[PDB]
C-alpha cells in the first residue's frame, strides 16, 4: 500500500520500503512533518530527497503519500515581497493571499505558438544597449569570474524597468542571506521594489531547496505572461544549482560522468531555459525574457556547465576580470560576446548608430591587439587607435545610474560621427556629465520624437544641438 | 505479452518482458495510460531498447519525460524499430522524432506505409562514384570550394557566424534551381529558430517541395539523438523510389554527438578523451555512411558543425573531419567585419578543385585568387606599422586587387530580406568565374571598393557605383 | 536496552549496533567506558558522534579520540544529546578540549553550569542587519585596498608559509586590546607551538581575563578537528545573544574542517567528487558559515584563515568558501619571496566596504587608481621582457616607475615581527595611509631610492631612511 518505512536517513537523503504506487517527482510526507521529493524509483527501495531539516528523522519512521504533485502559489499578492521557493513568506509582514497554484514542472509552448522577437528590453547600460542588444523573449547568459559585475548588472536591469512595464523577478540561489538583505534594501532605496518579487534560497538551506529555486521562480513568471504582461526572470547563479544537483545525485548512487556531474544536467537546464518565450497575438502577446548567470573558475572555458549553457542560450556576455581592474566598467568584452537576435530588437535610430559602432570597435580591437606595443605607427592607424580609445572611455559608466535610451543614442551618435576629436580622453566622463544636463536644459523635442517614434531626428537640428553644447563645455 | 516497468532513473527506464518475447536492440515501445484515481497522471510515452540485461530485464531510454511513471505500468511492444511515415504526403509538413506532425495542419492516416529508422548501409556492389559540380549559386562556394553531388559537405564555425543564414540561402537557391526534394532536420534545435525558419519558408513559399523534422533542446537526450536518422529514412524513400537528387540538411551535428555522450553516461559506460563515450566513431560513421550516390541517384548532404573554442582537435570535429568530402571554415572575425557568408578563402578545401572534375579555367582562376589573398594576409602588418607608401608598386597592385576580391566574395542574399530587407539574387557558375576573371584583369580597378559589397554580378557593381555616380 | 556494541572498526570510523527502538538521532554523542579486564587489554575512555544511520539498527559514528584498542562486542553508552558545551560567565579565562573539559591546570568547571548543544539552526533573514562600517585596524594595505567590516566576516587566504598567523597576531595586537568585547579564539588544525606561544602572549598582556579558548591540534584525529570549530562558535553565540556585547571570534584554520571531512567521508561510504572531496562539500561548509552572523541582538566580527590546498585557488574547498566572506585578503607566495610583507595581492583583494558611501570619495578614488597602476604594470612586464625597458615611453615608463614604489610601500613592519627580526613595529592611521598613497601617485617623492620604501610606516620614515642613504 501507500504507507512506507524509512531504512536510511543519512546526509540529507533517505531510502524507503513500500510505497508501491509512487510516482517520480511526487511529494511524500514524513512523520516528523516535513516532506520529500521522490526522485529514484528503483527496484525495491524508493529514493526520497528530504526538504527542510533532516536531523529529527530516524530509521523505522513512517512516510505517508500526499498524492499531490509539486505546486507553487501564484497571485498578484506576491509582488513586493521576499518569499521562499516552497512559497512561504520569510520577510515579516505576514501571510500572502495567493489566489491559486501552478505546477512546478509542465510543458513549454510549441514552435507554432511563438512569434519573432521585435521589441527591445532597454537596460540603461551603454555597452549592452549599443553592442549586445536584448529583445523581449531573448535568453542570454552573463558569464564572468567572481567580483566582476554579475549582480550589479542584474540590479541595474531591475532598476531601469520603472519606466517601461515589466513584472520583473529575481531569484537568489545559495546566497549569503545578509547579501540578499543588502540587495533588497538597495532595491527599496532606489524606489524599485514594489513591482518585483524576490525569491531567496540561502546557503544554509537543505540541498533540494537550492535545486528547485529557478523552477519555482519561472512558475511565478509565466502566470503573468499568460495574462499578457511582460516579465523578466533573473537567476543569480545557475552553477550553484548544478552543484546542488551533483551532490544530490552522488548521494543517490547514480552513475557519474565528466567531472562528476550526472549525465542529466543538460536536460535539466533545458527544461528550465526553454519555457522562456514570446507568445503570439492569438496567445496574448506576452514575454518571458531570462538572464541566467554562470561563474567561471579562473577564466575557464570548454568546461561542462559553461559549454552546456553556452550551447542553450541565444547569446552570451563574457565579463573579464583583467578588464575590470583596468578601469572599464561594467567590464564587457565586445570580442567574445554575441547576440543572435541582435539588430532586430533595437529601435531604428539605434540600429543605424549601433551597427556602425560594432564595425569601428572590431577594427580597432585587432589593430590594438598587436600594434600598440610599438611606439609609432602609420597615421591612419594612429587615427583608428584614437577613435577606439575614445570609444572605450565614452562607454565607461557609473553604478546604479541607468541612462535612458534617448540620451544613449545622442551620445553614441556624437561618438560615431566624430564630434569628440577635439576633447581629451581623460575629460570624456565629464563631457558626458555636462552634456546630459545640457540635453535636459535644451533639446526636449528631440527626445520626444525619439520616445514614441523610435526614430532619429533630423540631422540638421541634431548637429545644431551638439555644436551649441560644444560651445558651453570647458576643456581641461 | 506486454512488459512491466521496474525502475525509473530519469530518462532511463527498465522493463521486465516475459521471456520468450524479448525485443531486439533499437526496437520501439509504447506506454499509453489513463489514470484510475485522482492522484495519478495520464501518460503517452515511447521508449527505445538500448541493451539487454541479466534475466528477462531490458534497459531502455525514454523519448518523453518520465514524470508520473508508476512502477508496474504496462508497456506495449511494437515488434519493430521506430517507424517513420514515408511518401509524398510529408512534403510541406513538420514532424517530431516519432513521425507525428507537430504543425496543426493535420494528421497522417494510419493506412500509409512507414519505413524503419534503422537499416543496413549501402553495399560495395551497389555504390557508384559519379562526379558533377553542384551549382549552389553562392559566390564563395562555387568559386573557391566547389561542392559535389553524392557527398557529405561540411560547414565549420564557432557561434553566431552565419551557419543558419547560409543553410537558409542554400535551401532557397536549391528550391529555385530544381524541384529536387529537400529534407531539413533541426537536431537539438532551439525552439526559437524553428519558428523563424518555418515562417520564413512559408512566407517566401519555398515549402511546397520540402519536409522538416524537429527535436528541440528541451527534449530528452535520446530523442535528440534519433532525430537525424528520421531525416535519413525520409530522404532514402525519395532516392529509392523517385530516383532523383534529394538533399538532406542537418542543422548542427555537435548536439548529436553530445546527446550520444549523455546517453552512454546514463547507460553506465566509461568515458574517454574529453568525456565522449567509447563508441564515438561507430555511431557517427553509422549515420554518415548512408549519405551516398548509389545507382538510383544521390543524397548529397550539407551539414554544419560548432567548434567549441577555435581548437579543432576536440573529438567531435576531429572524428567528423575524415568523412567529409569538402569543408569550408567560417571565422567570426570576417562576420563582424560585415562580409558574408563569413567563409575563409585560405582555410577552405575541397576534393573537386581539379581540372578533370571542375575544369581547366576554374583551376587556374581559383589558384590565382588564393595566391592573391595569401600574399595579402602576409602584407597587412607591414602596411600597418611601416608607411603604406613603402610597399612596392607590384605589391601595391596585389593590395588593391586583394581589397576588391575580399569584398566581391560577399553577396546580397534572399535571407537578408528579414534582417536588412534587400532583395538579393542567384549567380550561375559561368558568371562567378568570368566576373573574377574581370577582377583579376584589372581594367575595372578604377571602380571603388565600397561598391563590391553585397552584389551578384559585376554589372551590379557598375550599377551601385553608378548610384554613387562613379 | 540502551547499551550498544561495536561491530566494526575502520580507523576513525566505528559502527555500533544498538538494539531496536533506541537508535540515536544524528549528531548525538556516545560514551565508551571499558574495564581493562585482562593482562592483554588497554583501558580507554572515548566518545563517539553519530553521523549516519545504515539500516538494520546500525549507525556509523566518528570517534573523537584515537581508536587504538577497540574490540568487537565492547559496550557503548548514549548521552542523549549533542556534544554538550558548558557555557556562561565562568568560561572566560579557561582553555577547553573539543568535548568541553578544561585542560589549563587551573581546575574544573562547577557541575551546576548550564551546558548547551553545539548543533542548532542558523539565524533567519528578518533577524540580520546590514549597517556597515570600517573595522579600522592599522594594517596599511587592509586600511587602503580592502577595508575590513565591523560586524562582518573577514577572510585570510594563503598557501602554507605565506604569513596568515603573523597577520592574525598583528590583528589581535591591534584590535583585541581596544575592542571592549568578549573574544573567543578557537584552534582548528593548529600547531601546538603556536597555541602555547599565544597562551603566554595573552597572559603577558593580561588579555586572557576577558577571552576564552578552545583547542584542537594537527595531531588530533579528524572528528575532533571538525567539532572544535562548532564548540568555539557556540561560546561566541551565547555571549552575543545573552550578554549583548559585541563579540570577536577567531578561527585559526577553517580549511582543516573540510579536509577532515574529506578523510572520514570515503570510509563513511560515499563517492568522490571533483578532486576526491566528499559529495556534501558546500552544504555542510555553508551550514557552519551561515551561523556566524551579526543579528540585531549583537554583532560578531569574525576573522578566519583558509589554507589553499596548493597554490591553486580553483580547488573546490577554496571555491565554495569565497562566496561567504564580506572582505577577503589573498596572500600570494610570489610576492613574499620578493620580501614584501605582508604578502597581499593588491589586484585580487575584494571587500563590500569599498563603496563611495561607505569609505567616502577621497578614499575610493585612491583605492581604484592604485589598482589601475598595478594592473597596467603586469601588462608591461611581458613586453619589457621581449623589447627591454629602453623601448617603453611616456605612460608606460611612469607606470613601471610608480608601480615599483607602490608595490614596496604596501609593506609594513608589524609589531609582532620584533621576534623574527630586530625591528620596531608601527601603527598607521587611515588618513596617513590615504595621504601617503596619494603622495606617491602624485610623484612628489619620486627622487627617493626604491630601496627606502621597504618595510616602513609613513612617508616621513621613508624620507629619514633616504636621508641616511645620501639624498
Ligand atoms: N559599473 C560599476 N562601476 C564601478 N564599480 C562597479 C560597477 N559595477 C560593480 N562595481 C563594483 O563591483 C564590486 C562588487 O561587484 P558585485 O556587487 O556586482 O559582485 P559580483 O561581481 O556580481 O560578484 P558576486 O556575483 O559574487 O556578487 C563593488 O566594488 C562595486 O562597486
Ligand atoms: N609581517 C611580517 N614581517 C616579517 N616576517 C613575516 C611577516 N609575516 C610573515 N613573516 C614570515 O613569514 C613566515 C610566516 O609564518 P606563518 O606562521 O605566518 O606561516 P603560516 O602562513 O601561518 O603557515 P600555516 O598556513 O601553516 O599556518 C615566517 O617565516 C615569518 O617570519
Ligand atoms: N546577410 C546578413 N545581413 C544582416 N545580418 C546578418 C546577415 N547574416 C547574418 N546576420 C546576423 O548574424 C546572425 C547569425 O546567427 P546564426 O548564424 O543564424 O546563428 P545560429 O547559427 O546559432 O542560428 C543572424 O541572426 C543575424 O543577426
Ligand atoms: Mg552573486
Ligand atoms: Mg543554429
Ligand atoms: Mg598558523
Amino acid at each position: 500500500s501507500d504507507v512506507g518505512t524509512v531504512i536510511q536517513v543519512g546526509d540529507g537523503i533517505a531510502r524507503a520500503h513500500g510505497l508501491d504506487n509512487v510516482m517520480s517527482g511526487e511529494l511524500v510526507e514524513f512523520a516528523n512533518g516535513v516532506m520529500g521529493m521522490a526522485l529514484n524509483l528503483e527496484e525495491n527501495n524508493v529514493g526520497i530527497v528530504i526538504l527542510g531539516p533532516y536531523t529529527g528523522i530516524k530509521e523505522g519512521d513512517e512516510v505517508r503519500r500526499t498524492g499531490r504533485i509539486m505546486e507553487v502559489p501564484v497571485g498578484e499578492a506576491l509582488i513586493g515581497r521576499v518569499v521562499n521557493p516552497l512559497g512561504q513568506p520569510v520577510d515579516g509582514l505576514g501571510p500572502v493571499e495567493t489566489t491559486e497554484t501552478r505546477p512546478i514542472e509542465s510543458r513549454a509552448p510549441g514552435v507554432m505558438d511563438r512569434r519573432s522577437v521585435h521589441e527591445p528590453l532597454q537596460t540603461g547600460i551603454k555597452a549592452i544597449d549599443a553592442l549586445v542588444p536584448i529583445g523581449r523573449g531573448q535568453r542570454e547568459l552573463i558569464i564572468g569570474d567572481r567580483q566582476t559585475g554579475k549582480t550589479s548588472v542584474a540590479i541595474d536591469t531591475i532598476i531601469n524597468q520603472k519606466d517601461q512595464n515589466m513584472i520583473s523577478i529575481y531569484v537568489a540561489i545559495g546566497q549569503k542571506e545578509s547579501t540578499v538583505r543588502t540587495v533588497v534594501e538597495t532595491l527599496r532605496k532606489h524606489g524599485a521594489l514594489d513591482y518585483t518579487i524576490v525569491v531567496t534560497a540561502s546557503a544554509s538551506q537543505p540541498a533540494p531547496l537550492l535545486f528547485l529555486a529557478p523552477y519555482a521562480g519561472v512558475a511565478m513568471g509565466e502566470y503573468f505572461m499568460y495574462k499578457g504582461k511582460h516579465v523578466l526572470v533573473v537567476y543569480d547563479d545557475l552553477s550553484k544549482q548544478a552543484a546542488a544537483y551533483r551532490e544530490l545525485s552522488l548521494l543517490l548512487r547514480r552513475p557519474p560522468g565528466r567531472e562528476a556531474y550526472p549525465g542529466d544536467i543538460f536536460y535539466l537546464h533545458s527544461r528550465l531555459l526553454e519555457r522562456a518565450a514570446k507568445l503570439s497575438d492569438a496567445k496574448g502577446g506576452g514575454s518571458l525574457t531570462a538572464l541566467p548567470f554562470v561563474e567561471t573558475q579562473a577564466g575557464d572555458i570548454s568546461a561542462y556547465i559553461p559549454t552546456n549553457v553556452i550551447s542553450i542560450t541565444d547569446g552570451q556576455i563574457f565579463l573579464q576580470s583583467d578588464l575590470f581592474f583596468s578601469g572599464v566598467r561594467p567590464a564587457i568584452n565586445a570580442g567574445l560576446s554575441v547576440s543572435r537576435v541582435g539588430g532586430a530588437a533595437q529601435i531604428k535610430a539605434m540600429k543605424k548608430v549601433a551597427g556602425t559602432l560594432r564595425l569601428d570597435l572590431a577594427a580597432y580591437r585587432e589593430l590594438e591587439a598587436f600594434a600598440q606595443f610599438g611606439s609609432d605607427l602609420d597615421k591612419a592607424t594612429q587615427a583608428k587607435l584614437a577613435r577606439g580609445a575614445r570609444t572605450v572611455e565614452v562607454l565607461k559608466q557609473d553604478l546604479h545610474q541607468p541612462i535612458p535610451v534617448e540620451k544613449q543614442v545622442l551620445i553614441i551618435y556624437a561618438l560615431t560621427r566624430g564630434f569628440l576629436d577635439d576633447i581629451p580622453v581623460e575629460d570624456v566622463r565629464r563631457f558626458e556629465k555636462e552634456f546630459y544636463l545640457f540635453l535636459d536644459q535644451n533639446g526636449q523635442h528631440l527626445l520626444e520624437h525619439i520616445r514614441t517614434t523610435k526614430d532619429l531626428p533630423n540631422e540638421d537640428d541634431l548637429n545644431k544641438a551638439i555644436e551649441a553644447f560644444k560651445k558651453t563645455f570647458v576643456v581641461s | 505479452t506486454r512488459g512491466r516497468v521496474i525502475q525509473v532513473m530519469g530518462p532511463v527506464v527498465d522493463v521486465k518482458f516475459e521471456n520468450g518475447h524479448l525485443p531486439a536492440i533499437y526496437n520501439a515501445l509504447k506506454i499509453q495510460h489513463k489514470a484510475r484515481n485522482e492522484n495519478e497522471v495520464d501518460i503517452d510515452l515511447t521508449l527505445e531498447v538500448a541493451l539487454h540485461l541479466g534475466d528477462d530485464t531490458v534497459r531502455t531510454i525514454a523519448m518523453a519525460s518520465t514524470d508520473g511513471l508508476i512502477r508496474g505500468m504496462e508497456v506495449i511492444d511494437t515488434g519493430a524499430p521506430i517507424s517513420v511515415p514515408v511518401g509524398e504526403v510529408t512534403l510541406g509538413r513538420v514532424f517530431n522524432v516519432l513521425g507525428e506532425p507537430i504543425d496543426l495542419e493535420g494528421d497522417i492516416p494510419a493506412d500509409a506505409r512507414r519505413d524503419p529508422i534503422h537499416r543496413p548501409a549501402p553495399k560495395f556492389e551497389e555504390l557508384a562514384t559519379e562526379v558533377e559540380i553542384l551549382e549552389t549559386g553562392i559566390k564563395v562556394v562555387d568559386l573557391l570550394a566547389p561542392y559535389i553531388k553524392g557527398g557529405k559537405i561540411g560547414l565549420f564555425g564557432g557561434a553566431g557566424v552565419g551557419k543558419t543564414v547560409l543553410i537558409q540561402e542554400l535551401i532557397h537557391n536549391i528550391a529555385q534551381e530544381h524541384g529536387g526534394i529537400s529534407v531539413f532536420a533541426g537536431v537539438g534545435d532551439r525552439t526559437r529558430e524553428g519558428n523563424d525558419l518555418y515562417h520564413e519558408m512559408k512566407d517566401s513559399g519555398v515549402i511546397s517541395k520540402t519536409a522538416m523534422v524537429f527535436g528541440q533542446m528541451n527534449e530528452p537526450p535520446g530523442a535528440r539523438m534519433r532525430v537525424a536518422l528520421t531525416g535519413l529514412t525520409m530522404a532514402e524513400y525519395f532516392r529509392d523510389e523517385q530516383g532523383q537528387d534529394v538533399l538532406l540538411f542537418i542543422d548542427n551535428i555537435f548536439r548529436f554527438t553530445q546527446a550520444g555522450s549523455e546517453v552512454s553516461a546514463l547507460l553506465g559506460r566509461m568515458p574517454s578523451a574529453v568525456g565522449y563515450q567509447p563508441t564515438l566513431a561507430t555511431e557517427m560513421g553509422q549515420l554518415q555512411e548512408r549519405i551516398t550516390s548509389t545507382a538510383k541517384g544521390s543524397i548529397t548532404s550539407i551539414q554544419a558543425i560548432y567548434v567549441p573554442a577555435d581548437d579543432y582537435t576536440d573529438p567531435a570535429p576531429a572524428t567528423t573531419f575524415s568523412h567529409l568530402d569538402a569543408t569550408t571554415n567560417l571565422e567570426r572575425k570576417l562576420a563582424e567585419m560585415g562580409i558574408y557568408p563569413a567563409v575563409d578563402p585560405l582555410a577552405s578545401t575541397s576534393r573537386a578543385l581539379a581540372p578533370e572534375i571542375v575544369g581547366e579555367e576554374h583551376y587556374q582562376v581559383a589558384r590565382k585568387v588564393q595566391q592573391t589573398l595569401q600574399r595579402y594576409k602576409e602584407l597587412q602588418d607591414i602596411i600597418a606599422i611601416l608607411g603604406m607608401d613603402e610597399l612596392s608598386d607590384e605589391d601595391k597592385l596585389v593590395v588593391h586587387r586583394a581589397r576588391r576580391i575580399q569584398f566581391f566574395l560577399s553577396q546580397n542574399f534572399h535571407v537578408a530580406e528579414q534582417f536588412t530587407g534587400q532583395p538579393g539574387s542567384y549567380v550561375p557558375v559561368k558568371e562567378t568565374v568570368r566576373g573574377f576573371k574581370e577582377i583579376l584583369e584589372g581594367k575595372y580597378d578604377h571602380l571603388p571598393e565600397d561598391a563590391f559589397r553585397l552584389v551578384g554580378r559585376i554589372e551590379e557593381v557598375v550599377e551601385k557605383a553608378k548610384a554613387m555616380g562613379v
